[PDB]
């Protein structure tokens, strides 16, 4: 029960052997006398201090904060499927890891060439596809810190907070220096800047140069990669677009036929079946699914089995699904779209 | 003048929002029922 | 307007000197509220494109 | 008691860890801008009795402007690694602030600071977050962005021509700023970074490949002589992609096929070239 | 109706939220409209957005009347001039 | 004594105040005597660093009553006013406007009271009840269950009769909510009702939120130059990602209901979103009858 | 307008050659340059 | 002091607590000085014309 508190504050310069000018974080600055053991060769300009509150002296210096936000979003994950989750679209993951994981290890070959490796990439293509599980299965499997955004939450209603949050999390990737950004739904702050606007806007066109202006301004990263994933990447600012932002974009399409078999071997797995099934019909019927959707057949299949008591699937039930959820997708748009 | 967000069980305890002042957590005074605090409404507290 | 002396004023609606005139400017005529403090004035405008 | 000069915001670019060190030759095709720039900056330190004499009313102000991927950044690394006085640079968004009244201090302190230090040169890039045309005076984030326009406005008219105090200001798009911001005696120097044409695309051709091993059949004037206006930040992007096309196969000298496949990569025009109109 | 336009976006369906309040907060009592046909006709959404705040505005009024224990004691009126404007969701019985 | 002591100090008029970070400490090199300082070294454990809600920082030396193991960063904690000792760890905060959107007072109905319905009706209850009551009958067959239906149709039919039936019969927790009631004045305060609303309906085990008239939020994005309504569109790539996307959740079930269906946009209707999309039929000439 | 243009930037010329007086093939090169720069757009 | 010396838009000292009036203090603050300030006429004459 006998013990204080102490105020947090900031250090901007020393005066002399025994003056320094403080910040509090709250308000006024001040001048306060340091105590005489702390060391006073670490009290560079710009460490954050522990003050005394009945009397103000520097009492003890501390590390760098991290913002309860950044903690969070530093380390939620189910974090465990493999690539063996993801059919048919193999050759995006080499195209992707040669860029987020090849120059990580191995630095040694790109200096033997003469390049600099890219700095970060996008993805992009129709719905329900996997862009998302592609990024869920990198942070699975490889071993650097991983921040993992929706490009959403981080909007706050009063002034200047939104570019604070972009600075603070750009400091945190670069201490710990091998780090991945991952900015997901994108398309909801990179818009276009307005020619006419509203007040209730203009925050985002601050917070989007901003962003703009430390992934490549007067400035460089080294050891920090970004990847970036929209639905539809047609309304991108021209800027954020400029090779030197983001190097490559990556195309993610409907699935061929092969590519259709592949997909459904794996969510046909587990179901207790018989032995009778032909998956190549099941492909012929399939013209223009996207993946989500074979999903949604190897459920419906079980649940016509779930009413008439059969513990077993057999393939008449495969047919009754493919045909029930080909006739419900005559509703979506099925517009491509094209980043440019 | 305030609002007040919630309470909790057993023994009242509650939950104090200001315009511009912190959160607090109050209790009762005497002269006043315990049941006409239903959550969620303006309350008069005193400054001190 | 120098040789004549009268205090040569332009407006071109802009939103900087907006709050000088006024608070929020929803008509436009309250140029005049100022404009007879110092009588003797020119009104110049310009268009381009 | 009074306390020697102090200040806050971006301290000094300490020059020792600091100068990002890109030289001249790093910049190819650009003499025009180079020596106007180089003319409007590093001169007046100098060549200011020429100017008294002719009576040609020194610049103060300077804006550069053009598309995006033109290397406006770059000639200020180039500048602030090559200079002698001091040099500032802020970024334009920082000075809006939470807490009432920080803006402005953050603003007139930078000033202060340019000042009494030394024949210093202040940098704010991407300026288009601050000066904008239109305002709503009702919301508050907007009386904010007025008060801090008007007093740097205010702030940078009251120089005397005696301090040599420089302004350096980028913009990616110009259309949305208030005029009154370059209004003569403020920023009195207007420069364009157009795309490279033709005497251009060559020379950044040359030296960017000079740093690779690059085979020694392979041509480039097949690529030069093609007609596409692509910017000047997509020739670093084609080099780079071919020699990462090179590393995949583990051969480590470059050959013409992959400058084929990587020029096809990065353009990507399909035709819109719809024919019966001709 | 034109009264039910507002300045900012948000602000009609709050509006018309309190207006229901008070009026349930007493005990039974009418409420007049008047030139609905400003207020709310149809839903044609296309290209750039069209009339989407008033047609937030409208999906308030409506919704305000039927679904999930409804006002009770309150009765309505309301009156127009061209009516074939209005929307087939707002004609239906149960609400005029 | 000793426990009244402590008792008599806790005067229940705290602040509150919530915590920024949790330290590591280690002692100093070097050491004293006739003036050494309990706190600066000669502590070994955990410190914390709290944020006041009149706006101050404190960093503590000492936690005080509540045992280090059980904070994280963000937890909501009552503090005393003089010294700013830590003294409890209160519940949870929703936002005031959340706490009203949950029935408590239920419809009372009966499946009986509809008519001419009898295949939706079936195929809403195999869809909503059983992966509640029946998880076996799902697990030995290795099936994931439908998640979450959209309800559709022209307007003067069953749509929300049916929602109200369903909450009268169901036992879980229920949440009603409107379309247009997701939309707020001041930037970025939408979301935050949304993801309030899904980590509340998250802490009950069994739970369903019907989304009504959502053709007030869906309604497809555009390519604009000019101007345009961003906001809602910024508020509906939350609720998107809220219901499908990074840390999948299982045990919240949605309901949604519309009157139109060409105005939504395509990715609101994918098949892992909006799983079952069914549909009311304007009634035959035999129903007619038994409505009457 | 090109008027004042042409006599401010004729000074530049007489800078990059380090003189003191304005002659006249300064005029002119400052003419040619005007008319050109107007020739596009 | 006398009321009329105390014009309108003029800075005075104030003691703390009776928040009583003490003295005077000579800057005011007009608002068409900061419009042309803004704005930038540029005033001339007859001499420069041609024509
Ligand atoms: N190649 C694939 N192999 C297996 N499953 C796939 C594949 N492509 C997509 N899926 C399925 O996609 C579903 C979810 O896709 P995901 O969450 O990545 O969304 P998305 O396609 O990026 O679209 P959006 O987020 O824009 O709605 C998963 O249930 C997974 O079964
Ligand atoms: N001579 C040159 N002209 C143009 N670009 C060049 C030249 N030499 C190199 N580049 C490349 O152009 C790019 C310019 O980078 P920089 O960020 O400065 O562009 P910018 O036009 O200022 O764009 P932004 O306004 O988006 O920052 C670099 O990637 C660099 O590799
Ligand atoms: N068997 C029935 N089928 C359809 N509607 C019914 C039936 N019985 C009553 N109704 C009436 O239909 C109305 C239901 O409203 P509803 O149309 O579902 O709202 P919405 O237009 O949002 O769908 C109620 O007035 C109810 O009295
Ligand atoms: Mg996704
Ligand atoms: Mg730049
Ligand atoms: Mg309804």
């Amino acid at each position: 029960l006998q013990s204080v508190g102490q105020i947090v504050g900031e250090v901007l310069k020393q005066l002399t052997e025994e003056k320094f000018i403080v910040k509090a974080t709250n308000g006024p600055r001040y001048v306060v006398g340091c105590r005489r053991q702390l060391d006073k060769s670490k009290l560079k300009p710009g460490t954050r201090v522990a003050l005394d509150m009945t009397t103000l002296t520097i009492m003890r210096y501390l590390p760098r904060e991290v913002d309860p936000l950044v903690y969070n979003m530093s380390h939620e994950d189910p974090g465990n499927v493999s690539y063996s989750e993801i059919g048919g679209l193999s050759e995006q993951i080499r195209e992707l890891r040669e860029v987020i994981e090849l120059p990580l290890t191995n630095p040694e070959l790109f200096q033997r060439v003469g390049i600099i490796p890219p700095k970060g990439c996008l993805l992009y293509g129709p719905p329900g596809t996997g862009k998302t599980l592609l990024a869920r299965a990198v942070a699975s499997q490889l071993d650097c810190n991983f921040l993992k955004v929706v490009s959403s939450s981080i909007v706050d209603k009063y002034i200047g907070e939104s570019a604070r949050l972009i600075r603070e999390m750009f400091n945190y990737a670069r201490d710990h220096q091998p780090c991945i950004i991952f900015m997901d739904e994108i398309d909801a702050i990179g818009g276009r800047r307005f020619s006419e606007g509203t007040s209730a806007d203009r925050e985002i066109q601050r917070t989007l140069m901003e962003l703009l202006n430390q992934m490549d301004g007067f400035d460089t990263l080294h050891r920090v990669k970004m990847i970036m994933a929209t639905n539809r990447p047609d309304t991108l600012d021209p800027a954020l677009l400029r090779p030197g932002r983001l190097d490559r974009k990556i195309h993610i399409d409907l699935p061929n036929e092969q590519a259709r078999l592949d997909i459904l071997k794996i969510h046909a797995g587990p179901i207790t079946k018989h032995g009778e099934i032909d998956y190549e019909a099941i492909v012929k019927l399939s013209d223009g699914f996207n993946g989500a959707d074979l999903r949604n057949v190897c459920t419906e299949a079980g649940m016509f089995a779930i009413r008439a008591d059969h513990d077993f699937v057999v393939q008449e039930d495969f047919m009754k699904a493919v045909r029930k959820v080909a006739d419900s997708k005559k509703l979506e748009s099925k517009l491509d779209y094209k980043p440019v | 003048c305030t609002k007040i967000i919630n309470a909790d069980s057993e023994d009242p305890k509650y939950i104090i929002n200001v315009k511009q002042f912190a959160k607090f957590v109050v209790d009762l005074s005497d002269q006043v029922a315990p049941t006409d605090i239903e959550e969620g409404m303006r309350v008069g507290v005193d400054r001190n | 307007a120098h040789h004549t002396d009268c205090t040569f004023i332009r407006v071109s609606g802009s939103e900087l000197v907006q709050k000088f005139i006024g608070e929020g400017a929803r008509m436009v005529r309250e140029l005049f509220v100022m404009a007879r403090e110092h009588a003797p004035s020119i009104i110049f405008m310009d268009e381009i494109d | 008691d009074v306390l020697p000069p102090e200040a806050d915001s971006s301290i000094m670019m300490l020059t020792s860890d600091q100068k990002p060190d890109v030289m001249y030759a790093d910049i190819g095709g650009m003499d025009i801008q180079k020596q106007e720039v180089r003319e409007a900056v590093e001169l007046p330190l100098t060549h200011f009795e020429l100017y008294k004499q002719i009576g040609i009313d020194p610049p103060r102000g300077v804006l550069m402007y053009g598309p995006p991927g033109c290397g406006k950044t770059m000639l200020a690394k180039a500048v602030a690694h090559h200079t002698t006085a001091a040099f500032i640079r802020v970024v334009g968004s920082e000075f809006v602030q939470k807490y009432l009244g920080e803006g402005p201090r953050m603003v007139r302190d930078v000033f202060r600071l340019a000042k009494e230090n030394a024949p210093a040169i202040i940098f704010i890039d991407e300026i288009d977050a601050i000066a904008t045309k239109r305002f709503d005076a009702q919301t508050g984030a907007d009386r904010e962005v007025q008060r801090i326009l008007l007093e740097l406005l205010n702030q940078m008219d009251g120089f005397d021509q005696n301090v040599n105090v420089k302004v350096i200001m980028a913009t990616n798009r110009a259309d949305t700023l208030d005029p009154a911001l370059l209004r003569p005696g403020r920023l009195d120097r207007k420069i364009e970074f157009p795309l490279p044409d033709r005497r251009q695309k060559r020379l950044i051709f040359s030296t960017i490949t000079s740093k690779m091993n690059l085979s020694e059949e392979v041509d480039l004037e097949d690529y030069v002589a093609r007609p596409d206006k692509i910017s000047g930040a997509d020739i670093n992007s084609i080099c780079q992609e071919s020699g990462m096309l090179a590393v995949r196969e583990n051969r480590y000298i470059v050959l013409a096929k992959d400058f084929e496949k990587a020029y096809k990569t990065v353009i990507k025009k399909d035709e819109q070239e719809h024919e019966f109109y001709k | 109706g034109s009264e039910l336009v507002q300045k900012y976006v948000g602000e009609g369906a709050r509006m018309v939220r309190e207006l229901f309040e008070m009026a349930r907060t007493k005990k039974a009592c009418l409420i007049f409209f008047d030139e609905i046909d400003a207020i709310g006709g149809a839903r044609f959404d296309d290209g750039a957005g069209g009339d989407n705040e008033v047609q937030r505005t409208m999906l308030e009024l409506i919704n305000q009347l039927d679904g999930f224990d409804p006002r009770g004691n309150i009765k309505v009126l309301m009156a127009t001039n061209r009516p074939d404007t209005l929307d087939p969701a707002l004609m239906r019985p149960g609400r005029l | 004594e000793n426990s009244e002591k402590i008792k008599v100090n806790k005067t229940l008029p705290y602040l509150v105040s919530n915590v920024i970070e949790l330290l590591d400490v280690d002692p100093n090199d070097q050491e004293e005597d006739g003036a050494n300082i309990d706190l600066d070294s000669q502590r070994k454990g955990k410190c914390a660093v709290i944020k006041t809600s009149t706006r101050q920082t404190y960093f503590l030396p000492v936690i005080g009553l509540v045992d280090a193991e059980k904070l994280k960063p963000g937890d909501l904690v009552g503090v005393n006013k003089d010294s700013y000792l830590i003294l409890e760890t209160l519940p949870t905060e929703y936002d005031s406007r959340v706490k009203a959107m949950e029935v408590d007072e239920r419809p009372t109905e009966q499946y009986s009271d509809i008519g001419g319905l009898d295949k939706q009706i079936q195929e809403l209850v195999e869809a909503i009840v059983l992966p509640m009551n029946h998880k076996e009958k799902f697990e030995n067959l290795g099936i994931q269950p439908p998640k979450g239906v959209l309800m559709y149709g022209p307007p003067g039919t069953g749509k929300t009769l049916l929602a109200r039936a369903c909450a009268a019969q169901t036992k879980a927790t229920f949440l009603k909510l409107a379309g247009p009631q997701l939309v707020q004045m001041f930037i970025g305060d939408g979301a935050k009702l949304v993801r309030d609303a899904f980590a509340l309906a998250k802490e009950k085990a069994p739970s369903i939120i019907f989304i009504d008239e959502l053709d007030a939020i869906g309604t497809k994005r555009f390519d604009s130059e000019k101007a345009g309504d961003r906001e809602v569109q910024r508020t509906m790539l939350e609720l998107l990602n809220q219901l499908d996307g990074f840390q999948p959740n299982t045990q919240v079930k949605v309901i949604a209901a519309t009157n139109r269906v060409d105005i939504l946009d395509p990715a609101l209707l994918r098949s892992g979103r909006l799983d079952r999309k069914i549909e009311f039929p304007m009634p035959n000439e035999e129903a007619r009858a038994r409505i009457m | 307008a090109e008027v004042k243009g042409v006599c401010t930037e004729a000074g530049m010329y007489a800078l990059r050659e380090r003189r003191v007086h304005v002659t006249q093939e300064d005029f002119e090169m400052a003419v040619a340059k005007v008319m050109q720069k107007d020739s596009e757009k | 002091i006398d009321i009329n010396d105390v014009t309108p838009n003029c800075r005075v000292a104030l003691r703390n607590d009776s928040y009583t009036l003490h003295k005077i203090l000579p800057n005011k603050v007009d608002p068409l000085v900061s419009l042309m300030m803004v704005e930038k006429v540029p005033d001339s004459t007859y001499e420069m014309i041609g024509g």
